[PDB]
């Protein structure tokens, strides 16, 4: 955890931010310490100023704890959990009509059996 | 795990400056009173090295001739091969002046090996009897690692040679090859000595590994336990 | 009867940093060499005696602190044992009814 | 019982004089013995001579 | 006193910094025995009329 | 009820090769015999002290590593104990039905 956080903090303005921190391998170790998916964690690039983002040294890990447990309550993606936020504010209707159907299909994929 | 061990879709790692603290630790351990004879160690005409200048009343010829280094072989390696190699290279003075400079050299060879076998055992969790065999079977040499001190590896720039930075990465995968299954050094010693004699094909003198070995060495590692008599028969 | 459970995969190692650092010396003498060899020994070997005294006492300290903490492990088990078993008096009364 | 057996393994593995201290002593002392052994033999050899 | 009384060049046996602050000075005395052994052997050789 | 089973016939010995090898000596002296008997002793007996220190510490090392590995042997047994016994709640519910 220390070697990961020390690497995340290296020289954002003078070097690493415009080089995307080498996102393809720095964001990999954040998945590896969790034994988790190095893929969908890259959705974090939807916030924090075009950084990876990773140098916010706790809150992203603290949230990913809850994303990992939610990802074991249900087989839904973090990509769809973002839409469940976007729909809050009297938002566009076709996204709600689609998200309801997508969650229904994600339940059929488990059914009265167990499956995945 | 098997795909990683077979080298398909390989791992990623960060060159943290802690690695320099480790290699500077090796350089420090080499420098603090070990006083090692590694000063241009192998290559022919070994001239200008301190140790035999002091002992010159007993023997002068510090330059010797051909090289002072060893490759392992089964049944019996040891200082008898190091003696026979230096005895073969045209010394006509077969008296005690030749044998005394072998018993002066044995502890000086130990002082090159004992550094790695005692230190890296505390980094990676392997017994000191496995370390030099693991190092060669990975595709390395004890002096080639120690020469990286002379290549300025102890300098705390955030860059080091691939010969260390990818070797260190490769050591972890070969550590899982000796912990996801456990086996004894005599197997490694045979495998490293004589691949075709063990039963492999000539290309497997290289560092590369594939499933036709992994089946046979695993089914051997079962059969050596399953057999009705102890280890050595 | 539908599910297994995970385990304590408690296999992980820990690392000891086997390396050193050190510094140089100077000074000028005031009397002979062998008279100092006849004084330096006993002060050094007394430090080996003090260091092995400290080490061997610290094993005696940290051994007995384990023997202490191992006793209190029974305290919850007595509570759970009584508060499970006491119901067999109430069952033996319910059987009489 | 399972969780306090895990808590005993934690309390044991967080003891001061755990496996690391004997390992640290021996892995240094192994050098002190060899640095003495390669040096001492000239005293008894010069006693013969 | 050795290097003055024999009039000799440098050999630096008594290196400073042998204390330890993870392990509170353990093994910081046994090194002094080996320093005296490395030192004594200069006197075993380098004395003559 | 038709068959027995084999056993661990774990009787086999192991062999220690009790033999040696050794080499000759030369050299020429520079000062007297008894002054060297007055120096050779303490360096040798310090090596007996270092060797017995190494040996006695290595017993303390390899003893405590056994006490460690002996604890984790409980981890599977708790898993199997819970995943066998938990069914008696489901049987006590099936008996109420």
């Amino acid at each position: 955890i220390h070697e990961y956080l020390e690497f995340a903090n290296i020289k954002k303005t003078e070097a690493e931010k415009t080089l995307v921190d080498n996102s393809e391998k720095c964001a990999e170790l954040l998945a590896e310490i969790l034994a988790w998916d190095a893929g969908e964690i890259l959705k974090a690039a939807s916030l924090l100023g075009l950084n990876p983002p990773q140098a916010t040294n706790v809150f992203e890990i603290d949230w990913i704890r809850r994303l990992q447990t939610l990802s074991e309550k249900t087989m839904i993606s973090t990509e769809y959990l973002w839409q469940m936020g976007d729909l809050t504010e009297n938002s566009e209707f076709s996204l709600k009509e689609g998200v309801g159907e997508a969650v229904m299909a994600a339940l059929k994929a488990q059914g009265d059996s167990d499956n995945v | 795990s098997l795909a990683l061990l077979l080298g398909v879709t390989r791992l990623a790692v960060v060159p943290t400056n802690n690695m320099v603290t480790f290699f500077k630790g090796i350089a420090n351990g080499l420098s603090e009173n070990v006083c090692l004879t590694t000063d241009d160690f192998q290559r022919q005409e070994l001239e200008g090295a301190d140790w035999w200048t002091l002992l010159s009343t007993n023997q002068v010829i510090d330059d010797m001739g051909l090289v002072l280094d060893i490759h392992p072989v089964w049944g019996k390696s040891d200082e008898e091969m190091l003696m026979e190699k230096i005895q073969s290279i045209g010394v006509s003075n077969d008296n005690n002046t030749l044998s005394i400079i072998v018993q002066i050299l044995i502890q000086a060879k130990n002082a090159q090996e004992n550094l790695l076998s005692q230190t890296i055992s505390a980094e990676y969790g392997v017994e000191r009897s496995v370390v030099p065999l693991q190092l060669r079977w990975l595709g390395s040499n004890v002096y080639s690692v120690l020469n990286q001190v002379l290549n300025n590896t102890p300098t705390d720039i955030s860059s080091i040679v691939p010969k260390l930075s990818e070797l260190t990465y490769s050591l972890l995968i070969y550590t899982q090859l000796i912990n996801s299954l456990k086996l004894n050094k005599e197997f490694i010693f045979l495998r490293l000595t004589q691949p075709n004699w063990l039963g492999l094909t000539q290309p497997k003198l290289s560092t590369q590994l594939s499933l036709p070995e992994i089946y046979l060495i695993t089914c051997y590692q079962d059969w050596v336990v399953n057999a009705n008599k102890n280890e050595d028969s | 009867s539908i599910s297994p459970r995970g385990l304590m995969k408690q296999r992980y190692q820990r690392v000891v940093t086997a390396r050193n650092a050190s510094k140089m010396n100077f000074k000028v003498p005031n009397y002979r060499f062998e008279p100092m060899l006849n004084r330096s020994k006993s002060g050094v070997e007394t430090l080996i005696q003090f260091g092995s005294t400290l080490l061997s006492l610290l094993e005696r300290k940290d051994s007995l602190s384990f023997d202490a903490y191992q006793m209190i492990q029974s305290g919850d088990l007595y509570r759970f044992s009584i508060d499970l078993q006491q119901q067999d008096i109430d069952i033996n009364k319910a059987s009489l009814e | 019982q399972q969780q306090q057996a895990m808590a005993l393994l934690d309390y044991f593995s967080e003891r001061f004089t755990n496996e690391s201290l004997y390992t640290w002593l021996i892995s240094q002392l192994s050098s002190l013995y060899l640095q003495a052994y390669d040096a001492v033999l000239s005293l008894c050899l010069s006693a013969e001579a | 006193s050795l290097l003055y009384e024999l009039n000799l060049g440098e050999q630096s046996f008594v290196g400073g910094g042998g204390w330890n602050d993870l392990y509170q000075g353990l093994m910081a005395g046994e090194t002094l025995k080996l320093a005296l052994m490395r030192m004594e052997r200069v006197y075993v050789e380098q004395n003559s009329r």
